[PDB]
């Protein structure tokens, strides 16, 4: 249940 | 926010056991970080309870609900430092730290401080200044007040005193200042400064 | 290894904006996000912000939107961070660190692995000013006597003090600054000797104070 892919990566790897 | 207590002292050789807790962390993981004064903090554990090579297994990680805790074992001396917690906000965007723990390692032993009071130097009172320097070292715990005297009076009026600070034997020293002009200095038969340290006072004079 | 290396100390008034940077090596820069962590005197660590130099894409805290911009330059592996409209509450050391992880659509964790070891910055509406350097000189302490040397008035911070040009080291207690109510520093740099040397060795305090570029030595001799 921990996330595993941090939503940081969706607004930072976007452009 | 991200909740761990402001300290916790034990002994050599006993397991400290650092708490951190905050509504997010069943979803989020969660890092810990130990500093040691006037360096970058250091990873001890990361996704809750992996540890990088290079800490040692004395350190561990585990996580409970809405908790997470770093345990040390066989403490030393040398894991006297702020140990921090950190995750990710409710937000699930922006990163936040515990206000971290500062871990005090019992044992060591209590000293009186040591007083070195210097008056006026002749160059200073031709440039028509006067400082008194009252230096104060080798004390253990890290608290004391002063207290400055003209014959027998209190002086309170330009005094400067520096915060404890933790010296190289891991004692403490301090310092204080008390600026006069040349004509109060050379108006009194003596100045004191007056050191108080756990119920006890040291005190030095000197005298134009 | 991996190495973060930060720029010098900086000293501002407050208004003033700050550029600091953070050069990176030892990995490949374009594949880790860079953090940015400031620390007030005594206080704890708080997070500044993110920047992905791959796609130079930044996030910041909620408090710090609209005063940070962070830039990146992949040519010389280098972060910068600009902090403007300064205030006093913005003195602080700022740390950079490397992302713990490799972020991609299977995997991404957010945390610190290695940390640049702090750039010290101080807001201050003083001016720079070297030291008035005066002798502490010994009187009267079994057979071992204090000596010293004040260095009063001076802005900013750090001044070093050497004895005898760096070949007297043991016994040397050089205590921390106090910060004045005028916005200057005043310090005593102390050395515990042999009372008998008192007349047969010279003591010589050097003190260094780069911001203002200026040195002085002073010969501390009994009275």
């Amino acid at each position: 249940k921990k996330q595993k892919v941090h939503a940081l990566f969706y607004k930072l790897d976007i452009v | 926010e991200l909740t761990q207590p402001p300290s916790m002292s034990v002994s050599p050789g006993q397991t400290a056991r650092i708490t951190c807790s905050a509504d997010v962390l069943p979803k989020q993981y969660a890092y810990w970080y130990q500093q040691k004064p006037g360096q970058a903090p250091l990873l001890l554990i990361y996704k809750d309870t992996e540890r990088p090579s290079g800490i040692p297994e004395r350190f561990s990680g585990s996580s409970s609900g809405t908790t997470v805790t770093l345990t040390i074992s066989g403490v030393q001396a040398e894991d006297e430092a702020d140990y921090y917690c950190q995750s990710t906000d409710s937000s699930d965007i922006y990163l936040v730290f515990g206000g971290g723990t500062k871990l005090t390692v019992l044992g060591q032993p209590k000293a009186a401080p040591s007083v070195t009071l210097f008056p006026p130097s002749s160059e200073e009172l031709q440039a028509n200044k006067a400082t008194l320097v009252c230096l104060i070292s080798d004390f253990y715990p890290g608290a004391v007040t002063v207290a400055w005297k003209a014959d027998s009076s209190p002086v309170k009026a330009g005094v400067e005193t520096t915060t404890p600070s933790k010296q190289s034997n891991n004692k403490y020293a301090a310092s204080s200042y008390l600026s006069l002009t040349p004509e109060q200095w050379k108006s009194h038969r003596s100045y004191s400064c007056q050191v108080t340290h756990e119920g006890s006072t040291v005190e030095k004079t000197v005298a134009p | 290894q991996v190495q973060l290396v930060q720029s010098g100390a900086e000293v501002k008034k407050p208004g003033a904006s700050v550029k600091l940077s953070c050069k990176a090596s030892g990995y490949t820069f374009t594949d880790y996000y860079i953090h940015w962590v400031r620390q007030a005197p005594g206080q704890g660590l708080e997070w500044m912000g993110i920047i992905n130099p791959r796609r130079d894409t930044t996030t910041y805290a909620q408090k710090f939107q609209g005063r940070v911009t962070m830039t990146r330059d992949t040519s010389t592996n280098t972060v910068y961070m600009e902090l403007s409209s300064l205030r006093s509450d913005d003195t602080a050391v700022y740390f950079c660190a490397k992302n713990v992880g490799f972020c991609n659509s299977d995997s991404c964790y957010v945390g610190m692995d290695v940390w640049g070891p702090g750039t010290t910055v101080t807001i201050s509406s003083a001016s720079t000013k070297g030291p008035s350097v005066f002798p502490l000189a010994p009187s009267s302490s079994g057979g071992t006597a204090a000596l010293g040397c004040l260095v009063k008035d001076y802005f900013p911070e750090p001044v070093t003090v050497s004895w005898n040009s760096g070949a007297l080291t043991s016994g040397v207690h050089t205590f921390p600054a106090v910060l004045q109510s005028s916005g200057l520093y005043s310090l005593s740099s102390v050395v515990t000797v042999p009372s008998s040397s008192l007349g047969t060795q010279t003591y010589i305090c050097n003190v260094n104070h780069k911001p203002s570029n200026t040195k002085v030595d002073k010969r501390v001799e009994p009275k």
